[PDB]
């Protein structure tokens, strides 16, 4: 019967949540008080890209450090040089609703997709002297709403079907599907070791995910709102999230606690896109409000504000070696700041 | 004292409304539409104006006096009349952009595109250059006239302008009826349109600033363009204190213009 | 019924993620901040470096 | 830019400047529209008499050298909160509506009302669309249905004065048909400020003349925003 | 992936004749174009060069009120007018495809020549100082390359080619940019350079090594190229 089933799940969730509460030992914020604060820091436009001409939707930077790709709601997609401010390449896509694009580590292949349910890759390094496409993947019954590489043949792609995947190119078949979310999922990040990944979905809760395990391992909440992008942090611990309640968090693995918050009382607007720094001092988070606020990842202290933007920001992203910070937003400009 | 004081706002006010229209729409990158060039050059227009021409139309009237040499009226002479009719060919083209983006819906972005504002900024910049400097320097005016005209002016050391009967008519035509009848038509049509809706919609803002741009653009034009005409046609009885009065309502339209066109509407305002 | 079905599955998921070692709080603390000054001093955006080693001058 | 390959990348450049410029003007001469109904409602129909997992559907149609651009939601969840921001700048919304079930009308209020008063679809008009009529006007001459068991409200009801019949077979249809369009107009004036309009119209089977009528509705749709843009409204 | 050319053959001096080139396999309206020349017993020769966007073009000092270079993107063929053909205008002619953006590679890919028999400054100076050496079937073998100006740019880059012609076929590109290797180079060769002098490494050594090796630089275009030196087993 259904009566005992849920009596038992709710003492286990009881017992995690008291074991939880048991493992609390002090707050970082009392750790770290005693520590100078990092200042004020002042960014400044350094380069303007032009040239898009609906609105930006995602954005992926290059391992070289100078080169980048964006995705217009127009369905282009356009390769930058940072430095010289030129355009590489301009590839027109088939279904203009694409939501999401990503870089390939090798800088051999780019990904996008959006409500049309397919992930498409496309050849950057051929023998002819055009991009073309090599794979479609379909599959998904949501719309596909992230997706990041793994290397050239392995792929992970999130779907509003409340369900992640892990594709295979060389043969185009799911390898492994991942369930347990009750909402679609928006966003997910990868591990620098590419060994573990999270992700975030409207039920305001974020889970932890095996890559050849195919199970969950651990499951975070405390967030009032759907979850809009999440970022993970260099050491392979901790990760921060975003959501629409002008509330930012970061959650500790090992520790299985939250950590910090991140808010202000004059920000009433919802977060976007997050990142960390190269040194994960500092945390970047779009929002609402035409600007980017710059927070400080050890005092919860906001220095810095990242304005000029005609729109809402819609993506972020910091350089592989952290040269400088690049910003996209529905104006159909992107701006690259140092 | 109090006429030196009258005519020094009117230099001040110009110069500033053209200075601030010209930055907010080449710094702003929102203001990039194809509509708001033509309305930029049609502020650099009158800022070229306000700072050539005004300065030295006052002490002029004021002395009662030319004192400045003869290669140097012509020269103002030629660059006064060319600078009017670049502004009246501007206010003449925003109508038949407002025309076209009024009665034309569904076609108004792709007919109106920066290939036909660059058309429409060259040609009115250049048409008035191929016709006020022939006209002067060549004297396509002064044909017929010389000793009269001369007699009046040149042996009391004036810098009045002049004109013949049929300089004269050729003037009117161009540079009053042609863009005159064009913006009345186009704002008669869009006066019933306006109604309609409304009636539609509820079953006027269109009497309040229609009106106004209409009465200014007369008010500062129709004396002035008229008397001209049959100054000749009666015995040239003009006095030049009434003639330099006519003159300082070109100058008054030209300050009144940009806020008129720029202020009034709160995309800008913004 | 799938319904009991549904329910068994997840039940027995829950008590799987119970049995996990937890560290103290307190100790990742001190992990997450030292990370910051071993390389505070490689980080560009953190310390502003002069106008001759960033390609985006000018 | 001093050597001959920088040289030859900025050419390459602007030549690609060149063709997203070309791309602009056949963007700026398009207009978008978002069409929206239910199982029930025949869009499908409607869809095939105007011209695997897919996700959207697009439908081109051209009226007086004008192009229209559609699309259509296919294999997607019940839920449309999310996904519902990206068509915020379309010139207008399709709503389809089947007027021959009983309770399947109460659902298609209850849609109507949520999507007319969403956040991100301000300053969006939509056009109503009546589908099936001929089985509304089948299922009354018959009998054995009543529309006073699922509205109290319609006894208390009568054919308005601005009626224009233009069958008028039998009064009871009539007064059925405009209960019906009533219902959505009052749901529909219940807000909107002035911002934005509805158009409803009475759609038969095939009725090959929808797209006239889309055509004259979106004409009068941007016409009030350009006159209220220059202040004449 | 396969060049063509037509042409050729013997005339009188103070003829004119038209020589094309071919294209197929590959989107030739995004490379540029080259004309190389080659002495039957002496090295290459650069001729002249059109952009993708035939927006620029350049002709060598020896020769430019004489040769004329046009290009017909829809049916993909390269054109070369020579009028009043020289005692020197004997040699042999190439078409090489090129493309310049970040990364690439260009001078990847030669055709196959056609052959032309006539009856009777401040350029950068590169030299070599070997021409010929005999070698062991499995030991290492360096060439060396010397230039007259120093070759690296502000920017960082270094240009600096290597082709090595293989005796009785079209040449090849192995290094280019004086550090990066080409797509189906086995990875034994390696270059390496100062500023002013250069070196080519190889560490093992086939039968499929034999051939010239011939130096080439990019710096200000001035498209000069060196003496070659020959290799036998
Ligand atoms: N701004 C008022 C002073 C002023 C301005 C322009 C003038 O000349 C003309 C300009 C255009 C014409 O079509 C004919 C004449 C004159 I005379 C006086």
């Amino acid at each position: 019967e259904l009566d005992q089933l849920r009596q038992e799940a709710e003492q286990l969730k009881n017992q995690i949540r008291d074991a939880r509460k048991a493992c609390a030992d002090a707050t970082l914020s009392q750790i770290t008080n005693n520590i100078d604060p990092v200042g004020r820091i002042q960014m400044r436009t350094r380069r303007t890209l032009r040239g898009h001409l609906a609105k930006i939707y995602a954005m992926h930077w290059g391992t070289d450090s100078r080169l980048l790709v964006s995705a217009s709601q127009d369905g282009k997609l356009i390769i930058w040089d940072s430095y010289t401010t030129n355009k590489v390449h301009a590839i027109p896509l088939r279904s203009s609703w694409v939501m999401t694009c990503a870089y390939a580590p090798s800088g051999n292949y780019v990904a996008c997709g959006g409500l049309d349910n397919i992930c498409s890759i496309y050849n950057l390094k051929t023998r002819e002297g055009n991009v073309r496409v090599s794979r479609e993947l379909a599959g998904h019954t949501g719309y596909l709403s992230c997706c990041r590489f793994l290397d050239d043949n392995q792929i992970v792609t999130s779907s509003g079907d409340t369900t992640c995947a892990l594709w295979d190119i060389e043969t185009g078949q799911q390898t492994t599907t991942f369930t347990g979310h009750t909402g679609d999922v928006m966003s997910l990040s990868l591990a620098p070791d590419t060994r573990l990944f999270v992700s975030g979905a409207c039920d305001a809760s974020a889970k932890l995910w095996d890559v050849r395990e195919g199970m969950c391992r651990q499951t975070f909440t405390g967030h009032e709102s759907d979850i809009n992008a999440i970022c993970f942090f260099p050491n392979g611990n901790a990760f921060a999230t975003g959501s629409d309640d002008a509330t930012c968090r970061l959650f500790d693995l090992r520790a299985d606690q939250e950590l910090m918050t991140y808010s202000h009382d004059n920000i009433i607007c919802g977060i976007t896109s997050v990142s960390f720094s190269k040194s994960g001092r500092l945390l970047l988070a779009g929002y609402d409000d035409f600007n980017c606020n710059v927070w400080d990842a050890l005092k919860a202290d906001r220095a810095g504000v990242l304005a000029g933007h005609d729109n809402r920001v819609s993506c972020l992203g910091v350089t592989d070696d952290g040269m400088a910070v690049a910003t996209g937003s529905w104006d159909s400009f992107l701006k690259i700041w140092n | 004292a109090s006429l030196y004081s009258l005519m020094s706002l009117i230099i001040l006010a110009t110069l500033v409304g053209n200075l601030i229209v010209i930055i907010s729409i080449s710094h702003f990158k929102q203001l990039h539409t194809p509509t708001n060039w033509l309305l930029h050059s049609m502020a650099i227009v009158d800022f070229l104006l306000g700072c050539l021409i005004m300065p030295c139309s006052m002490v002029r009237t004021v002395e009662r006096c030319w004192y400045f040499g003869e290669i140097l009226c012509k020269v103002h002479t030629s660059t006064d009349i060319m600078l009017s009719s670049a502004s009246i060919f501007h206010l003449a083209f925003i109508s038949i952009d407002r025309y076209c983006a009024v009665c034309d819906p569904l076609r108004y972005k792709a007919k109106i595109n920066i290939s036909t504002i660059l058309v429409m900024i060259l040609v009115s910049w250049s048409l008035p250059a191929v016709y006020a400097f022939g006209m002067i320097f060549l004297e396509l005016n002064l044909k017929g006239v010389e000793e009269l005209y001369r007699s009046q002016v040149s042996d009391l050391g004036g810098c009045s302008p002049f004109f013949s009967k049929v300089s004269g008519v050729l003037a009117f035509m161009t540079s009053f009826y042609i863009p005159g009848s064009v913006m009345l038509f186009v704002y008669y049509r869009i006066y019933f349109i306006a109604k309609g809706q409304a009636r539609s919609i509820n079953r006027t803002k269109a009497a309040k600033t229609l009106g106004i741009m209409v009465g200014v653009f007369l008010v500062c034009w129709c004396p002035f363009f008229l008397c001209t005409v049959l100054d000749p046609f009666l015995g040239y009885v003009i006095p030049p204190s009434l003639n330099d009065a006519l003159y300082w309502f070109g100058y008054l339209n030209s300050a009144l213009n940009p806020m008129v066109y720029a202020f009034f509407y709160p995309w800008f305002r913004r | 019924t799938a319904s009991i079905a549904q329910a068994r599955k997840l039940v027995e998921q829950l008590k799987m993620e119970a049995n996990i070692d937890r560290i103290k709080v307190s100790k990742a603390a001190a992990d997450l901040m030292a990370y910051c000054e071993a390389h505070a001093k490689e980080d560009p955006l953190l310390t502003p470096v002069p106008a001759s080693e960033n390609p985006f001058r000018e | 830019t001093l050597s001959a390959e920088d040289k030859a990348a900025v050419e390459r450049s602007k030549m690609i400047e060149k063709q997203l410029q070309k791309d602009k003007q056949v963007y700026r001469a398009t207009h978008r529209l978002l069409l929206l109904g239910a199982d029930n409602s025949g869009k499908s129909t409607i869809v095939k008499q105007m011209r695997k997992t897919s996700g959207i559907f697009e439908t081109k149609f051209q009226v007086d050298k004008v192009n229209f651009h559609m699309f259509d939601v296919g294999a997607q969840r019940d839920e449309r909160r999310k996904w519902i921001q990206c068509f915020n700048d379309v010139t207008a919304i399709i709503f389809v509506v089947d007027s021959s079930d009983y309770n399947r009308l109460q659902e298609a209020l209850n849609d109507f009302k949520s999507i007319w008063n969403n956040r991100w679809l301000r300053t969006i008009s939509v056009i109503l669309f009546l589908n099936k009529q001929d089985l509304l006007a089948e299922k009354v001459l018959a009998g054995k249905s009543k529309i006073e068991d699922y509205f109290p409200e319609f006894a208390r009801y009568t054919t308005p004065e601005d009626a224009t019949p233009e069958p008028g077979e039998d009064p009871r249809v009539t007064r059925a048909k405009y209960f019906i369009r009533d219902e959505f107009l009052r749901i529909s004036t219940a807000s909107g400020d002035g911002r934005h309009y509805c158009y409803p119209h009475f759609t038969c089977s095939v009725d090959t003349e929808n797209a006239r009528r889309i055509f004259n509705d979106c004409r009068d749709i941007i016409q009030r925003m350009h006159l209220r843009q220059y202040e004449l409204l | 992936v396969q060049l063509v050319e037509s042409g050729g053959g013997l005339v009188q001096p103070g003829g004119s004749r038209k020589l094309s080139c071919s294209a197929s396999g590959f989107a030739f309206s995004s490379f540029g174009m080259h004309w190389v020349r080659q002495a039957p017993e002496k090295g290459l020769e650069w001729v002249a060069y059109i952009s993708s966007g035939s927006g620029t073009i350049y002709y060598a000092d020896t020769v430019k009120g004489r040769f004329t270079i046009s290009r017909d993107d829809p049916k993909n063929t390269l054109f070369l007018q020579m009028t009043s053909l020289r005692s020197e205008d004997t040699a042999m002619y190439y078409c090489v495809r090129s493309i310049y953006y970040y990364g690439s590679s260009p001078f990847d890919f030669w055709g196959q020549g056609t052959t032309l028999t006539v009856s009777s400054s401040s350029d950068i100076v590169m030299t070599q100082a070997t021409s010929s050496v005999p070698v062991t079937p499995g030991e290492s073998v360096s060439i060396s390359c010397r230039s007259s100006k120093s070759l690296l740019h502000s920017n960082g880059n270094t240009y600096l080619y290597w082709f090595l012609q293989r005796p009785g076929q079209s040449p090849q590109l192995l290094i280019y940019r004086m550090s990066n290797l080409a797509s189906g180079v086995p990875d034994r060769f390696s270059g390496s350079g100062s500023g002013t002098a250069f070196t080519l490494t190889i560490s093992r050594l086939e039968a499929e090594d034999v051939g010239v090796y011939y130096c080439m630089q990019h710096l200000e275009y001035p498209l000069t190229f060196g003496a070659g030196t020959k290799l036998e087993l």
